[PDB]
């Protein structure tokens, strides 16, 4: 069994400036991953998948590169309408399946 | 013997047969004897479930044996109270088939520790029969071996 | 020690509903548990009974519909109904034996209406 | 199987004056029964159990006392706050368990 | 494509809900479909799966007591669930997977409550 | 002769209800006594049907999930549903046959919808 | 199995003439037939039953007559309270039994 957790919780960026998260997944990962966001009141939608895929509608603003363990996520502009909440997840073995770990918060 | 010298009020055999018990062969054959109320009889027998089967004596599924339950109030009930007779109200757990516990420690409820004294929330498990002359058939004694 | 209950309203008739006797005080799992009906403006009524071992007795009327269980986890007591329009309208009490006959810690009722 | 029932059921008491109550068993009775007290709307609350054992918490102005079929419970003070409902009970065998009884009605 | 889903309300403890999952443009009978489950003010949690073939997993949690069922008459997901105080208080999502790993498709929540 | 129906209300999709048919007049144990329902709007459908011997069939859109049962002791006629959400969405009634084709003693409807 | 047909669907009918109704049964019929009338918000009550036996309590108003394939009613007087709705039935075999076909509508 693996733990999926997230280092940065709540978090405090400004418009000028950028945001990095990161999440780590106990005794090691494969290179499938996903990224959720999730603004209040609203179902989450697919950001980024795989390693590094991007999605269509997902803008390229988003990009979130990693390998192995260390797992991270970076936006590039300066965040107009302020994101909320994102998430990790990883598919297992037949007992647990689908792990999302803990939320992440990120505002002004 | 038995027929003819102690009339009977539940003569019941599981496995063997009344008549047939004469003409046959066994190693060991057991005789366990003690004193339940009447309405409680009935809890000896295999399986079964209550305060008296369950707590006290609990006979086996597979019993290859006799019951035999005779009414008692003309001797065994008292004057005025025959409190010398208990029965364990009060266990954790079931007893295995064909076992018996003779502890007098208090009982504990509540996972607040229990003291040596009863007082509240701790208990003496045994409770005491009230025998009389008086008392109705279901709560009169009986002497079941 | 206080047992509050939990659950209740209204159910129709065939349906169904769980009761939670919680108690904080007395373990659950070692003393004889039970239920207590009250239809109003009537006498009381005896439902279930629950013994510190694996053992569940029910009263003739609540019999194969009533349904008791016990959770060491929360120390709380459940009672699982399939309810009809006249076996269950009433407040239901958790109670807890003493001596063998004598229901001491008795709870507050929950109102349990069938329409 | 036994009934379990009660004589006064309505009754008519004074402040000045004591009450007496008395709860009848067929086919005899063991010496185990308990008396209830309950205040309308009100869950209740054990008054007096066993032989006249009395209990911690009720007031020694409670006193019930009797043996064999013929059981009765009396107050001996003025009854401050007038009472309203009493019941009998005892555990049976496996069918029944529990028997009630008629409830019993006492006030001004 | 669009996944609206129905049912919710409130139930009582011991109760029973099913909801339903609408989907017009992909085919419950063809994609990894499931459930996922968001407790208010905390993160999500999985349910269920239901593979193309005859095949369905539950969390630990959901296990023995939630049912998942499909029905290509209607091009519809459908949840049975009897439900208790703590195991559904959450609002429910659908989903379709792509790569074995990323939901995309998430429908609009359904509140189920209990009380 | 006069059948008052009871039970109804609304109940949520994959719940349950049961409906009693009160009859005065007629015994239900001798008679040819059946469920007939209607949806809002639109024609009549048959539902049950419960001979005087232990016999009973079903329509096809209503069997599996709907059981009927008669009870001699009230002198009425009950039936059980396990709804859905386009299998129940009418009013119920209860009837009488005379000579194996006509219903004659039809009761006042009961109201019972989903959702 | 036999289908029920009813071809008048909606009528227009005055008070001064009268109406008739045919309801169709596919692969041949018995003589049992029945026909109820529904008032709006009404439970049906039964009209006329088997081959014309008419029912008490039914006017002598109606009278509904046919044999075989084609079966029909009609409706003598000035109809002063003006009718509603009309159906046809027939018992079948083990998996249908009930068949009540469409429904007719008739009013001023």
């Amino acid at each position: 069994d693996i733990q999926m957790t997230q280092s940065p919780s709540f978090l405090s960026a400004s418009v000028g400036d950028r945001v990095t998260i990161t999440c780590r997944a106990s005794q090691g990962i494969s290179s499938y991953l996903a990224w959720y966001q999730q603004k209040p009141g609203k179902a989450p939608k697919l950001l980024i998948y795989a390693a590094s895929t991007l999605q269509s509608g997902v803008p390229s603003r988003f990009s979130g590169s990693g390998s192995g363990t260390e797992f991270t996520l970076t936006i590039s502009s300066l965040q107009p309408e302020d994101f909320a909440t994102y998430y990790c997840q990883h598919l297992n073995s037949y007992p647990s399946m689908y792990t999302f770990g803990q939320g992440t918060k990120v505002d002004i | 013997v038995l027929y003819n010298f102690a009339p009977f009020f539940a003569f019941k055999c599981y496995g063997v047969s009344p008549t047939k018990l004469n003409d046959l062969c066994f190693t060991n054959v057991y005789a366990d004897s003690f004193v339940i109320r009447g309405n409680e009889v009935s809890q000896i027998a295999p399986g079964q479930t209550g305060n008296i089967a369950d707590y006290n004596y609990k006979l086996p599924d597979d019993f290859t044996g006799c019951v035999i339950a005779w009414n008692s109030n003309k001797l065994d009930s008292k004057v005025g109270g025959n409190y010398n007779y208990r029965y364990r109200l009060f266990r954790k757990s079931n007893l295995k088939p064909f076992e018996r516990d003779i502890s007098t420690e208090i009982y504990q409820a509540g996972n607040k520790p229990c003291n040596g004294v009863a007082g509240v929330n701790c208990y003496f498990p045994l409770q005491s029969y009230g025998f009389r002359p008086t008392y109705g058939v279901g709560h009169q004694p009986y002497r079941v071996v | 020690v206080q047992l509050v209950e939990s659950g209740g309203g209204l159910v129709q008739p065939g349906g169904s509903l769980r009761l939670s006797c919680a108690a904080s005080g007395l373990t659950v799992s070692s003393n004889y548990m039970n239920w207590v009906r009250q239809a109003p403006g009537k006498g009381l009524e005896w439902v279930s009974v629950f013994y510190p071992g694996g053992s569940t007795f029910y009263a003739d009327s609540v019999r194969g519909r009533f349904t008791i269980s016990r959770d060491n986890s929360k120390n709380t007591l459940y009672l699982q109904m399939n309810s009809l329009r006249a076996e269950d309208t009433a407040v239901y009490y958790c109670a807890r034996d003493h001596s063998g006959h004598a229901l001491d810690i008795w709870g507050q009722g929950t109102m349990v209406t069938v329409s």
